[PDB]
């Protein structure tokens, strides 16, 4: 949900350690740039999304 | 998280660091000694007197 | 029927391994297989304190 | 003096409780087994059972039991108990005895009333240790004397 | 010496006051609060007994 | 399951260290009973080997 | 049960006779447990053993009957137990059935 001059808060998930896109939102595109960092766990209980 | 660091051996004074796991928050570790003993392993041979 | 239920197994991870501790009351069934075209299955017996890597 | 030993036990009732695997079914028991200890080495297991002994509803061999609330009595000689093999029970005092087992799997406690049969089985190890370096199943008759640990015979 | 307790009244704990022959709850509620005490085994042993 | 799951400081200590694997479980349906399963002894086991 | 509530019914040389069902003992390698009796056929609760022994007593006759039968224990579920628990998850199971119907 868009207000008029807010900041929209998403959560995505990757797999690159410097992950660029073109994030879509509903008529334009924004670039969405920065530096993944590993995770803690090594063994996890839920598949690959 | 293996976290291996060294400390001054000097009471009194406190000793603060942090852990920066690369993409999560700080985690600071205080460690401030009080006293610091040192007991040999002593072995009675005899007493003496007047 | 009533059935017993063997001890909690102690999992340790490490990078794309599990070990497993073992300690079992009674003879017990571990049955493990790998979720992709090749299971790899293994039926094994355990009946003493074992460490499963 | 051992009435000085007993006094605690005239302080407390024998109880019912419950045995998942009685005469017919899994009833509640006057002989719920609580534990059975068999760390000595030739023979000696020790129960903690439901019951009490050595006390009168000071009597010599006698249980002591539970029933509905109603606290009756039987002679220790009544009771009997096996774990693979007949056992032979030494003596109680309170809550527990001193049986001379053989190695098995499970306890089964049991006495006999006019009719009604009461019995007590639970799946605890009960095992046999020998002591040195020759293993054997019943000890011998004769040999060498050896630093062993046994269950002791009396209250103290 | 260790002074066993059912009141506030710290008495000998091998003289007690009474017997379980007399009260049936009394020496219960006395070995009630007396669980925590190094003479337990002398306040029971002396007050079972007259 | 191994030595020293139970560790008292001396024979009399009244303070021990116990690491045992203790887990609670859920009682049978009209049976009162604390119902437990943890990894066996060590000391035992120990003695075993 | 021939109607007659816990005994047993046997031919003795031509004169049928009978005796209550707490005096009938078995054992295979421990003692058993008679649950119940229906006609020819008996349900017991018998740990296993390579053998299966009746035997009853009489005044001073005792009688006894031992077959060279296979008496089997069977667990249920992964856990190969000897004696059935205490405690532990329900499972589904297929024993004999207590009634006679």
């Amino acid at each position: 949900e868009l207000t008029e001059q807010g900041s929209a808060t998403i959560h995505f998930s990757t797999a690159n350690i410097h992950p660029e896109f073109r994030l879509q939102i509903c008529t334009s595109y924004v670039t969405c740039k920065g530096d993944c960092h590993p995770p803690k766990d090594h063994i996890v209980t839920h598949p690959q999304y | 998280y293996e976290h291996a660091t060294t400390m001054p051996s000097q009471a009194g004074i406190s000793y603060n660091t942090i852990v920066n796991r690369a993409g999560y928050a700080p985690l600071p570790i205080s460690i401030t000694p009080t006293k610091i003993k040192l007991i040999p392993t002593v072995n009675l041979e005899y007493v003496t007197c007047h | 029927c009533t059935v017993p239920l063997a001890p909690e197994p102690m999992i340790t991870f490490g990078f794309r391994s599990v070990s497993l501790k073992l300690h079992p009351k009674n003879p017990t069934y571990l049955i493990t297989r790998q979720l992709a075209d090749e299971p790899h299955y293994t039926h094994e017996l355990i009946s003493e304190p074992a460490v499963r890597n | 003096s051992t009435e000085e030993l007993f006094n605690e036990y005239k302080l407390t009732r024998p109880y019912m409780a419950r045995c998942i695997r009685c005469a017919v079914g899994s009833c509640h028991s006057p002989i719920a087994i609580e534990a059975v200890k068999s760390d000595g080495h030739d023979g000696y297991v020790r129960l903690q059972t439901s019951s009490q002994y050595g006390l009168d509803s000071l009597k010599g061999r006698t249980m002591r039991y539970d029933m509905h609330g109603t606290i009756k009595e039987i002679p220790l000689h009544q009771v009997s108990l096996y774990t693979s093999r007949p056992c032979h029970i030494v003596d109680g005092h309170g809550y527990f005895l001193l049986a001379r087992c053989p190695a098995g799997d499970s306890i089964t406690m049991e006495f006999k009333k006019d009719s009604v049969r009461h019995s007590c089985s639970v799946p605890y190890e009960v095992k046999f240790n020998p002591v040195g370096r020759e293993l054997y199943t019943h000890p011998p008759e004769h040999g060498v004397e050896q630093a062993c640990q046994v269950y002791a015979h009396d209250a103290q | 010496t260790t002074m066993c307790l059912l009141a506030n009244v710290t008495f000998p704990c091998a003289q007690p006051p009474i017997c379980y022959d007399r009260k049936p709850a009394e020496t219960l509620a006395m070995l009630s609060v007396n669980v925590d005490n190094p003479g337990y085994d002398e306040l029971l042993e002396a007050a079972v007994k007259c | 399951g191994a030595f020293g799951d139970i560790q008292s400081r001396t024979v009399s200590s009244s303070d021990l260290y116990a690491n045992t694997n203790l887990v609670l479980q859920r009682p049978k349906a009209g049976a009162i009973h604390v119902p437990y399963t943890q990894a066996p002894s060590g000391f035992e086991q120990w003695k075993k080997d």
